[PDB]
């Protein structure tokens, strides 16, 4: 059998039971968000997590796959660090990390026949392959003084259940495949340096990339779905959003 | 040929086709580097012709053909002549390698290449096997499902996969028969052909010169066989060797019998 | 039963019997913890199930049994099952110990308990043994004389007494036949029996996993034979061992056959 | 001398009542008492074997054909019992806090099993006929069970959270458990100490004879709640001592083995 | 009839049309949004 095979279970008149086995390459990326508070910029307001979009394209066995990649966390740990009252201690209200208690969901999503009208799923499975994602080095920009950079922080990634979802973006909206990951904690740790703070498992979410494009995995998938027997039918993609106008 | 053949059982034995046989065919020994070493001689060749001569095999019918190493030798053999014979050296380390060797060139195969790519294969009946040769075969193999997912193995992490062959020259390998396998072959050094086994090669002729008799041929463990042109011999020099088989030559070859099949210089046949 | 069977030739041959003892039958291997080890997976027993399952042999009749040594098997064997394969690695420094492990669990022994302080044994048959089980037997022995004194032995100085074994996990004993013994024996951590060999359990099957054949099952140095449920391979890896066992198992229990005696989960019958 | 094969045997009703093989199948054959260490406790004495051999000769059994093999408890029998003789007897006391122990001692012993092995974290077991039942031996078995329906998922019970499974066992040194027949089954079990195996109940086991030396008949051999058995090899005694028990073993040993018939594996 | 029930009102080779008369208990709530 083909690594990326196309089969039909079951047909009547207009639609029919398409089985579908295929290999993937999910390229990922996390995104961090950044709000700093006022004064004078001793203190930061939130060091957290944003879902980040990538879109990417590669090659198959002969064939070029453009693709669409939506890295999310879920139930990541809020911690903290003040070390004085006053508007020259260097402070962070809040910022995230993520543990064993957490999990990395990842949307999945190409423009194979697989994902042209798919609504319904069945007999869902994946094997995917573990990574490492490690953590970079962000400089907090003090007004003045010394400049603590928080660097460090590993964590392993471990394949996990898989599911549905849906990708909803400013451009396009996307039936997507959801892979989630588990994490075990690593041995390098993240430690903010000229503090005392150290030697704490986990990854931050400053700059989780470390100065990277994307985190590569590969995996395959095995699905059926829904499809009608006519392959021209087409499912609505693009998106013209004006949500939030209160906001 | 479909027609069949009749015959009778008062007709009359025909003369001896041997001292014809011998003129009309070639003769060809398959000896390792370590013979030639412990000789130190550079005539031997001739020497050896000369004494065929004897027996009937005139000057220009016999050859021989050095071989520094049993897998060195296993990998693509190719074994073009009209009768052969091979002088195999016993090692309990390398007993699977010398009796893998013996299942290719004893037999004789029919092979089509493999894409491990863009396909994933499998073995139909007890007689389709996947022969791999080359300099460092190390192959992988993960059993799949009627969905086309792994079984106690992960279908992209290799570390899961199921080691079959580390660094070998020539492997058989066969799998359970009625499931697909995905495999993992280290393609830029080996090559991997899915091959049938059709009736054997009565061409060629294996003679180990140590320890008792362990080739199993058959990789069904039932059966355990010993062919004809599978012959032992015990040693303490290679000149002795040589002289027993000039010698026995002529039991050697009745004992084997030239081919039917076709026309071909390897081991196996390609029909892609 | 001891009526006669009547039968005849015209009668035909009944469909396969094979896809229906396979669903109400279980098959047992004995696999070594070196196979374990060299395939560090922790789902190699699901994989050969779900495997199996191809072949026809369901879900739950399929078992694997772990044995750390030959001698630790050895010791006391507990083979309750329909149909066991014992994987049997190969060791000249272990020739005798897997050669009377076969000869154990391949036949079938009926087997009385032994009171060596209080009485004195004999052989009677070229099939009354004495086998002993134990973590470590040393045994000795002293024949008698016609008026009960010692040949070449004094009854009382055990230090006279002929070695036969040498903390061995398991011994099989044959001594001549017709004269009594005077036996010394570790009895704390070994216990001895005199058993009679009877006709073969047809429900195992030994494959010597490694090198040439060395089982002599029958203790008499005239027959040497190699009966059908007694296989061989030559094998660098395990997973292809595996690989085979199931591409094979149909060959292997066409090799075996279903008891007949009775139900029993040790190697031996006792009757006291 | 066909083995493995079952054919009709004939006979007759005129041929005459051949001779006893009672007083040669005593000396062609052994017995073996299975008594507690509360027997040997209250006796004191060193040579009551001897002298039970001694008395045994009388009704015709002779020196070395007799055995006594000596067990701690009820429980501590009943891991792993090996009955191996030609006629076996087990003494047997009577305790309320112990009825389904020695029910389930009768139910092994008085019964020839068929049993085949289990391996729990593989495979999802069921009883296919009344006779089917799952086995447990070891010093300290607790077992748990999950019925599971048509999809392979739980009834009242998580395939993953061990907790919410039923227990059945708690602590038994041996356990025959019988559950629905239709449902796999998921199962927790001890398998460090305890040792479980899918058994199939065969014809009984004529080769053992129990006694049960207090209460009145409380053997439920039968899982079946509507039989409720008394077997002729379940014997019922009331003791105030151990020596009357063990005299009255002897000079009734003929009944006792009358009761017993050889085994036929 | 129960008030929870579930019917099968047709049935094709793969799709059917079910229906579903079921009580539910709606638990909302409201929030407001104050801006100074
Ligand atoms: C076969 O051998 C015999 C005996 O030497 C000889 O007479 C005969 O001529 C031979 N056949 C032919 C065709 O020469
Ligand atoms: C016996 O085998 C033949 C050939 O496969 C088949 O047609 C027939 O139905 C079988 N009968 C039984 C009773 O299995
Ligand atoms: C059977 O019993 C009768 C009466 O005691 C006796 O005469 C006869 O000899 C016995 N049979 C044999 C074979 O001894
Ligand atoms: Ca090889
Ligand atoms: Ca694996
Ligand atoms: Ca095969
Ligand atoms: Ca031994
Ligand atoms: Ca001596
Ligand atoms: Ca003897
Ligand atoms: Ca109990
Ligand atoms: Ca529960
Ligand atoms: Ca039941």
């Amino acid at each position: 059998a083909q690594a990326n095979e196309d089969i039909v279970v079951s047909k009547t008149s207009l639609w029919k039971e398409m089985q579908y086995n295929r290999d993937i390459t999910i390229r990922f990326k996390f995104a961090s968000s950044i709000v700093k508070s006022g004064g004078l910029g001793y203190k930061w307001s939130e060091i957290s997590f944003k879902p980040a979009n990538y879109q990417y394209t590669y090659t198959r066995d002969g064939e070029e796959v453009t693709a669409h990649t939506t890295c999310s966390v879920n139930g990541m740990n809020d911690f903290n660090f003040n070390g004085g009252s006053l508007p020259t201690d260097f402070v962070i209200s809040r910022y995230e990390v993520i543990k064993e208690n957490s999990y990395v969901y990842v949307d999945y999503w190409d423009d194979s026949q697989a994902f042209r009208n798919m609504v319904y799923v069945r007999s869902l499975a994946a094997n995917l392959n573990s990574v490492i994602c490690t953590g970079g080095d962000y400089s907090f920009a003090l007004p003045v003084g010394q400049w603590p950079v928080m660097t460090g922080g590993a964590v392993s990634l471990h394949s996990a259940g898989v599911t549905l979802s849906t990708q909803f973006t400013d451009f396009v909206s996307l039936n997507s495949l959801r892979f989630r990951f588990r994490l075990t904690v690593e041995e390098p740790s993240f430690s903010i340096t000229r503090t005392r703070v150290s030697r704490l498992y986990g990854l931050p979410a400053a700059n989780p990339n470390n100065g990277k494009e994307y985190y590569e995995v590969a995996g395959r998938f095995s699905l059926i779905s829904l499809v009608p027997s006519n392959d021209d039918y087409q499912t609505p993609i693009t998106n013209s959003v004006t949500v939030r106008q209160d906001l | 040929i479909n027609l069949p053949i009749t015959g009778s059982m008062d007709t009359a034995y025909a003369n001896s086709t041997q001292e014809e046989t011998f003129l009309t065919s070639t003769l060809c020994l398959y000896y390792p580097t370590e013979a030639a070493t412990e000789i130190n001689d550079n005539s031997w060749k001739d020497t050896l012709s000369q004494l065929f001569l004897t027996k009937g095999w005139p000057t220009g019918s016999v050859y021989f053909k050095e071989y520094t190493d049993i897998a060195s030798f296993s990998v693509d053999p190719q074994l073009y002549c009209d009768y052969n014979v091979v002088l195999m050296k016993y090692d309990a380390t390398l007993q699977l390698d010398m009796s893998e060797l013996a299942d290719l060139i004893l037999n004789e195969w029919l092979c089509n290449p493999m894409d491990i790519t863009l396909y994933y294969y499998q073995q139909t009946d007890e007689a389709n096997k996947w022969i791999s040769m080359g300099s460092s075969c190390t192959i992988k193999v993960c059993p799949l499902n009627t969905q086309t997912l792994g079984i106690g193995c992960l279908t992209t992490d290799t570390a899961t996969f199921e080691e079959v062959a580390t660094a070998e020259k020539l492997v058989i390998t066969d799998v359970v028969d009625g499931v697909n396998h995905k495999l993992d072959v280290t393609t830029a050094t080996c090559t991997i052909r899915n091959c049938k086994k059709l009736g054997p090669r009565e061409n060629v002729a294996v003679i180990q010169v140590g320890g008792s008799d362990v080739l199993d041929i058959t990789a069904d463990p039932t059966t355990a066989p010993q062919t004809e042109r599978m012959m032992r011999i015990n040693w303490k020099k290679w000149w002795q060797v040589f002289y027993t088989v000039v010698d026995y030559v002529n039991q050697i070859i009745q004992a084997m019998s030239k081919r039917s099949r076709s026309l071909n210089s390897a081991a196996f046949y390609y029909r892609i």
